[PDB]
DNA sequence: CATTGATGATGTGACATTGATGATGTGATG
DNA sequence: CATCACATCATCAATGTCACATCATCAATG
């Protein structure tokens, strides 16, 4: 049963910038690429050459890191040249950093990333009708903070998990950042079946990689290990902000809000609302 | 099957740790592994402290424990650990030379054995060379299985053969028909022919001039990558090279002639551990170069061919002429009870069929397949998945032909009481050992395994 | 380990009953019998026994085609 | 059997071919005709030759032949010679014939127009659902004492006797009846079948009969559920008005020739409107097992299968000996049934 | 080439909560010999694939089936929220034949009583399936009709091989005037991707109703694994769901409460509502020549677009169907993908 | 108890078979 | 080497061998 592995490694020297900034300076993410290296050529072992690949985000965009872009259009002898290819990349990549790149800060394209990487992987799939791969993904953050809950980025991040489910694709995460449960990624392993690293910085994550991350690719049949529970008392009322648990859904726009609503028009959609349904609502 | 795994196996603890020595025999042999054991040993490689087997007892959840016993009586077997009653416990522990070639292979260990290859100018196209292997390998088959010529003129090739009695004609007489052992040949396709070979290589060469470990290392080295430049000037020993020597002689070797070069990696030895699609003058005319015809109709419908393959064709059926794209043939009784002269049972030709011949019956399995596996339970009845109607001739005509059935093995005896025979009795049902049996006349002739799992138990 | 090296025949007990007639003729070369289901033989002759098998049987059954 | 429910008049038509002593020469209309006389050289009346003579004398415009291949084309040549007619018509029965001579009577007659088509006549609504088995019956020894008593034919009923046939027969039939199915059982033997006729003991048919009463169960067949068993003599080729088939049993398996089968099978499988089996029509042939007639039951399977039907085998019965009138299930029983039978 | 909607209009108000009832009409004309096994259990098939890609792309949604025979309608299920209801609904009906003939204005009746406790908010569309030549009513039909549209109910109907123009009449009755839902066909493909696109909320141009709020809650995931017990089915429940107030226990369904009778999701449906929100401007093909782009795939990586100029060839198909507000790139497939499975256009989620 | 008729009886036609006897191949030979 | 002579093989045709075919006889029917 080859397999294949989609890391998601993202890098943003603001991430990475934190990375460095938490804790001392004693050791950059040159650690987590060196572990990771590690692993995917475990993972490489691991099957009978069982394909992979990695991307990860820019501040200002993204860039298939294994697969190697028409660009001129040891052990095992391939493990090397997979590594090596992908170290000229991470650090020609490097080099596509400077204060325009200092300046793309406004989003997260943690999503984006993961739907080509889907879109990838899929391609492969319907691709590869013979030797059928059952395939899945994982996630790496190195996780900060400035933007305490990016909320813009979650739908697609929604539509990435269906995605993935009805793909048939475990998707793992391991974030290394703050402590800071990411509920978006929490939930999205909960329900798609993943497993949950939030971890601390200078550990040698080799262990917690060969451990957690090696369950699906054909087998499943182990207790999983994820954080602690997984609440789906979702993501606050539109206005309020404070974490919503009983349903005050909106319309069609279905803005989720608070026992606020203006009466009318609700603060998402110019939509109004019969305000003797007011009433029915104020019922309580 | 011998189940090279077992013979792996079966060289006692030292010598297999001889052979640890390479950290790519490590990785090879962790590859032949179940991926139960392989993430076992995985976990196990890098946690610098033994472990109790509780801790895996506890990591299967229900119904897969079988194959947790399968991953640990196996690693067992062949002792890449040693278990460990420390504190009463199980203290699992790898070999620590297994542990630590795998670990340094893991991270650019010094197995330069490993890549005694050099990355040097190797001339060699996929056809380079390339159609001459196949020539070569192809002839090896004819002569075996018996060619117009059976020009096989290894001598040192038809010793190996010969020595463990593998083809069975009048040998004496020069007689090298189908053997059982032939017949068999006429089975094991790629993966059964090439490893029941490679072990004949085994056997041939065993006591003198072996360097065991080192002839194994060759043989991995073989298996591992296209050797290209310096393999065979520099990356062997003496025997080792005198071994691949053979090995180009047995076609294993894909080196140019002229005895001086660097290991030419022909695909035989890929293959041999891939166990992929198994295509090998300057002429190659694939992948429906299979040729066949075999349906419900219990009859040969050929267009494309391989004389080969139309040899295999022939031995279990008749034949009057050969033609443009078809011979003449038609599969009957008498046709398998052919085979059934050389005792070639029909049970290995069903999934042939189900794995030769499909490169002309590609519509024919697609069709009598179906994807009928979900459909399954949808709908109840298979849909002719595979075709049971074939199956069931030839199984009857087997019934048939099995009026005085014959059984292999012998009858062993000094059974005393119920709970052992009982319990050998079930393991027995269990490790598939038995076919029949009886306490009451303490009595059966079946294989020496139920007796091999029981006197390893009783011994130690 | 323990064992007696020879070539298991199980059929029908009628079959096997008419195997050891057919083998008491060839001198009885069934090494031993274990049941009404089973009987020991040795390959040096138990092809000459599919001969003789085949002699009697169809010369009492003779297929017509009829 | 067909002519009056169809569109001509008795009294024209006169059967003296060979037959009678009847209206030559006075037909007004159409004569329905053999070839009895027209030339089997035994015509001792002369009013038989007259009837040829006659048949000479009248330009027959048209000609309606039925299976002239059994007979020898030369009689036939011979009376087509005498009519002076100048058209004629053949209706063929086998492929390839002893009629086939230097001149096929296709030539004689004309071109070939259609042929027979029974993959085409039995998956629709005509004979749809055909499904063929054959029942391995459990062997006794005593069968296999006969093998070894004898290698004579006289075996043939030796093994075709089986209680356990009549088992899983009676199973078939409480099934069938169970089913509402209807149930043809072919057996050439008269003895054995009596016997089990008796032992199954309702309205039965036999050979040797006189008929109003085997009309009484064609009926009663096609027409009451209390009695449902026929069994079918040899007697029934040729010809009759072969029933349809909803569950076909054959016995006898000797039947000589193939193609004797062959137009015996294509006759029973009558066509059958009756669609609520998923498998309406289910030929069965209960062979006793590890027997003579082995070869036989694999060889008629094989010509089953030749021509189209699906064919199958469940040796399986369901309470096989749950099935009431356990008659002769001993392998003792069966050992006096066996006497019984070389006594017969 | 292309034969491609112009204007994707679907950046408003659909309907979402879509009382959904699929008719079935089992009679002799099911029988008939045009269809590969026939029209009926074909019918039976896509109907199975119809309950799975339903409630898939609309898993709020509600459901009730029901069949015709002999000059009768015969529902086969109760509105449930359950889809195995339906599938061994469907099942339980395969093995059962067709007979007579459909008594339209009897289905048409049936499902009028059945979607009346249905609230604004939820919606009321059936689905005809229909492959008879004729009707057999026992009330006046256009009578019914006027209730039924009066009562804001559009159907859509999938009628085989003829025309029946009361269909498009009712049709275009119940949808308002506008007419497109008379949708008949031609082939089993035409058939199945008649069925798709009966998948997804339909609107035309909203009448402008009311929109009305929706209140509900939502459970939690159980702890204990022995404590089974049930108040759904009151059978054993190793572990489940919680009502938000009423917090009685619910075996796995993203069902309306059974006990304070409110409705129970987590979040995801609302998800595939809002895939159904905004989807995207289509990929156009970039022009031939004048393209000139980057010689890949963006979304993945698929270097083939052209031959450069093989006089016929090559000038075909300059094959770059590339997004509108993000321009980015995705090849062939990844566009089919893309617009079908993960409409989540990256390269305009992309910035 | 006359009658008519269904069904066995034995006469007779037609072809398979086996065999007696010519035919021509071949050895001996002057 | 040309010749005749035995020597197995070919071919008409009786033999018998069975099979349809009208005629005889018990026995129900009215
Ligand atoms: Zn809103
Ligand atoms: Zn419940
Ligand atoms: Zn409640
Ligand atoms: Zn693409
Ligand atoms: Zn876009």
């Amino acid at each position: 049963s080859p397999s294949l592995l989609t890391v998601i490694i993202e890098i943003a020297p603001k991430l990475w910038t934190t990375f460095d900034e938490e804790g001392n300076e004693k050791g950059s993410i040159i650690k987590v690429l060196e572990a990771l290296i590690v692993f995917l050529n475990a993972h490489l072992a691991f099957n009978s050459a069982n394909k992979v690949a990695v991307i990860a985000a820019y501040s200002q965009g993204i860039k298939y890191l294994y697969p190697e872009s028409t660009s001129a259009l040891x052990x095992y002898r391939r493990f090397r040249n997979v590594d090596e290819t992908l170290v000229e990349e991470i650090y020609k990549l490097f080099e596509l950093e400077k204060k325009q790149i200092e300046q793309n800060s406004q989003r997260s394209t943690l999503a984006g990333a993961m739907s080509a990487g889907l879109t990838y992987v899929n391609r492969i799939s319907k691709e590869s009708v013979t030797t059928s791969l059952k395939s899945r993904l994982l996630v790496l953050t190195c996780g900060s903070g400035s933007s305490k809950d990016e909320i813009f980025q979650y739908i697609p991040i929604m539509n990435c998990i269906f995605s993935a489910t009805k793909m048939k694709c475990p998707i793992d995460v391991v974030k290394i950042g703050g402590s800071k449960e990411s509920t978006f990624l929490q939930q999205t392993t909960d329900a798609t079946n993943g497993v949950y690293l939030h971890v601390e910085s200078t550990e040698g994550l080799i262990q917690y990689l060969a451990t957690a991350m090696f369950i699906d690719p054909s087998l499943r049949p182990i207790i999983v290990k994820p954080n602690h529970g997984s609440v789906d008392f979702r993501t606050s009322c539109y206005l309020t902000g404070r974490v919503v648990a009983v349903g005050f859904i909106c319309s069609v726009c279905l803005c989720v809000l608070s026992i606020i609503p203006p009466g009318n028009k609700c603060p998402a959609c110019d939509s109004q609302f019969d305000e003797h349904v007011i009433a029915k609502l104020k019922r309580k | 099957k011998h189940s090279v795994t077992q013979y792996l196996e079966e060289i006692p603890q030292q010598v297999q740790n001889r052979l640890y020595t390479s950290p790519a025999t490590c990785l090879a042999i962790y590859r032949i592994l179940p991926p139960l054991a392989k993430f076992f040993i995985m976990a196990m490689v890098f946690n610098e402290n033994e472990v109790p087997l509780l801790d895996l007892d506890k990591w299967v959840n229900s119904n897969g424990k079988l194959q947790f016993q399968n991953a640990i009586k196996s690693m067992k077997s062949l002792h890449l650990l040693i278990p460990n009653k420390s504190s009463g416990t199980l203290m699992i522990n790898l070999n620590p030379t297994f542990k630590i070639s795998l670990r340094n292979a893991l991270t650019g260990g010094e197995v330069q054995n490993s890549f005694g290859v050099v990355v040097e100018e190797n001339v060699v196209s996929l056809d380079l060379l390339d159609e001459y292997s196949a020539n070569k390998w192809e002839t090896i088959l004819h002569f075996m299985v018996g060619t117009p010529l059976a020009k096989i003129p290894s001598e040192k090739v038809l010793n190996l053969l010969k020595h463990s009695k593998l083809m069975e004609e009048v040998n004496s007489t020069g007689e090298f028909k189908i053997t059982n052992e032939g017949f068999q040949f006429l089975l094991q396709e790629i993966n059964s022919q090439l490893w029941t070979l490679l072990l004949q290589y085994l056997k041939m060469i065993e006591t003198s001039k072996m360097d065991l470990v080192d002839v194994l290392h060759f043989i991995f080295m073989l298996g591992a990558l296209e050797v290209g430049k310096a393999y065979k000037i520099d990356a062997l020993s003496e025997t080792q090279r005198i071994m691949l020597q053979d090995m180009r002689d047995y076609g294993l070797v894909f080196q140019k002639h002229s005895n001086d070069s660097i290991f030419y990696p022909t695909k035989l030895a890929l293959m041999l551990t891939s166990d992929t699609k198994t295509i090998r003058g300057l002429k190659n005319q694939d992948i429906p170069d299979g040729s066949l015809i075999v349906e419900t109709n219990f009859k040969i419908y050929s267009y494309s061919n391989s004389p080969l393959q139309i040899a295999v064709l022939s031995l279990f059926v008749h034949l009057k002429a050969r033609f443009v794209n078809m011979v003449l043939g038609q599969i009957t009784r008498e046709s398998i009870r052919r085979a059934l002269t050389n005792g070639i049972t029909a049970d290995q030709i069903i999934a042939y069929l189900e794995t030769h011949a499909h490169p002309q019956m590609r519509r024919l399995a697609e069709e009598k397949l179906e994807k009928k596996l979900e459909l399954d339970p949808n709908c109840k009845e298979p849909l002719q998945v595979l075709p049971p109607t074939v199956v069931d001739q030839i199984r009857l005509w087997q019934l048939e032909l099995d009026r005085v059935i014959t059984y292999e093995g012998s009858l062993y005896s000094d059974f005393e009481t119920s709970q052992e025979y009982n319990l050998l009795s079930k393991y027995a049902q269990d490790i598939g050992v038995l076919l029949w049996k009886d306490d009451k006349k303490k009595k059966f002739f079946i294989s020496k395994e139920g007796n091999s799992q029981v006197l390893d138990f009783a011994k130690r | 380990a323990r064992a007696r090296k020879g070539a298991l025949v199980q059929c029908d007990p009628s079959i096997k009953a008419l195997i050891l007639q057919i083998d008491a003729k060839m001198s009885d070369i069934v090494l031993e019998e274990l049941d009404d289901t089973h009987l020991l033989v040795n390959p040096s002759k138990v092809e000459f026994v599919k001969h003789e098998l085949n002699r009697l049987l169809s010369k009492n059954i003779y297929n017509p085609m009829d | 059997q067909f002519l009056q429910w169809c569109t001509l008049q008795p009294e024209n038509c006169a059967v003296f071919t060979s037959d009678n002593k009847e209206m030559f020469q006075t037909e007004s209309g159409l004569v329905v005709s053999t070839y009895s006389m027209v030339a089997n050289t035994r015509n001792r009346s002369h009013d038989s030759q007259k009837v040829m003579d006659f048949l000479t004398g009248r330009e027959w415009g048209f000609i309606i032949l039925d299976e002239v291949h059994v007979v020898p084309a030369a009689m036939f040549r011979r009376v087509v010679s005498t009519i002076a007619a100048h058209a004629k018509l053949g209706l063929t029965a086998t492929l390839v014939r002893e009629d086939d001579k230097i001149g096929d009577l296709n030539f004689l007659i004309g071109p070939k127009l259609y042929e027979a088509n029974w993959m085409e006549l039995s998956q629709k609504g005509h004979i749809a659902n055909v499904q063929c088995a054959e029942v391995w019956c459990p062997m006794t020894a005593e069968f296999y004492q006969e093998y070894l008593r004898e290698t004579a034919r006289k075996r043939m009923l030796l093994y075709i006797m089986n209680p356990t046939k009549f088992q899983a027969c009676q199973f078939l039939i409480q099934y069938h009846e169970r089913r509402g199915d209807k149930i043809i059982v072919f057996s050439d033997n008269v003895y054995a079948l009596q016997e089990y006729a008796l032992k199954m003991g309702k309205p039965f048919i036999y050979g040797s009969t006189p008929q109003q009463e085997r009309m009484n169960i064609l009926q009663n067949f096609q027409y009451n559920d209390q009695i449902n068993t026929i069994f079918l003599s040899k007697v029934g080729d040729t010809s009759i008005d072969l029933p349809e088939a909803t569950c076909l049993i054959q016995i006898s398996s000797h039947y000589g020739s193939r193609r004797q089968e062959a137009q015996r099978l294509g006759r029973i499988l009558r066509a059958k409107r009756r669609n609520d089996e998923g498998f309406n029509a289910f030929f069965y042939s209960l062979v006793s097992k590890d027997t003579q007639e082995m070869y036989y039951s694999t060889k008629r399977q094989a010509f089953l299968v030749d021509q189209g039907y699906a064919f199958k085998v469940i040796t399986h019965l369901h309470g096989m000996e749950n099935i009431p009138n356990l008659a002769y299930a001993s392998p003792r029983e069966r050992r006096e049934l066996l006497q019984e039978v070389l006594l017969k | 080439k292309k034969r491609t909607a112009k204007k994707n209009i679907t950046p408003y108000q659909r309907g979402i909560i879509r009382s959904l009832i699929l008719t079935l009409d089992c009679s002799e004309a099911m029988l008939e010999k045009d269809l590969r096994p026939n029209r009926h259990a074909m019918i039976i098939q896509y109907a199975i694939d119809f309950v799975h890609e339903f409630f898939d792309q609309n898993p709020i949604s509600q459901m009730g089936i029901i069949i015709m025979r002999n000059g009768l309608a015969q529902l086969v299920s109760q509105v449930s929220g359950n889809p195995q209801d339906h599938i061994d609904a469907l099942k339980s009906i395969r093995k059962q034949e067709p007979k007579g003939n459909p008594s339209l204005q009897n289905a048409l009746e049936m499902a009028r009583g059945l979607l009346l406790p249905v609230p604004a908010h939820c919606t009321r569309e059936v689905l005809i399936v229909f492959g008879s030549l004729s009707t057999t009513d026992p009330g006046d039909i256009h009578q019914t009709i006027d209730s039924l549209v009066s009562e804001k109910i559009r159907v859509k109907v999938l009628g085989l091989s003829a025309q029946v123009a009361i269909c498009k009449e009712l049709c275009k009755a119940t949808n308002y005037g506008d007419e497109s839902f008379y949708k008949i066909l031609l082939d089993e493909t035409h058939l199945k991707e008649l069925f798709n696109e009966a998948v997804t909320p339909l609107p035309v141009n909203k009448i402008n109703k009311g929109f009305t709020l929706v209140k509900m809650g939502f459970p939690t995931r159980i702890f204990e694994d022995t404590p089974t017990f049930c108040s759904c089915h009151s059978k054993l429940v190793y572990g489940g769901y919680f009502c938000p107030n009423c917090h009685s226990k619910v075996c796995s369904l993203p069902t309306v409460c059974p006990c304070c009778d409110l409705m129970l999701i987590l979040s995801t449906h609302l998800a595939r509502s809002y895939h159904h929100l905004m989807p995207l401007k289509t990929f156009a093909e970039v022009p031939t020549t004048e393209k000139f782009r980057s010689e890949d795939c963006f979304s993945c990586q698929s270097r083939f677009p052209x031959x450069x100029x093989x006089x016929x060839x090559x000038x075909x198909x300059x094959s770059r169907y590339r997004c509108e507000d993000c321009k980015q790139e995705f090849c062939v497939d990844c566009d089919v993908f893309i617009h079908e499975i993960l409409h989540n256009c990256p390269g305009c989620e992309s910035k």
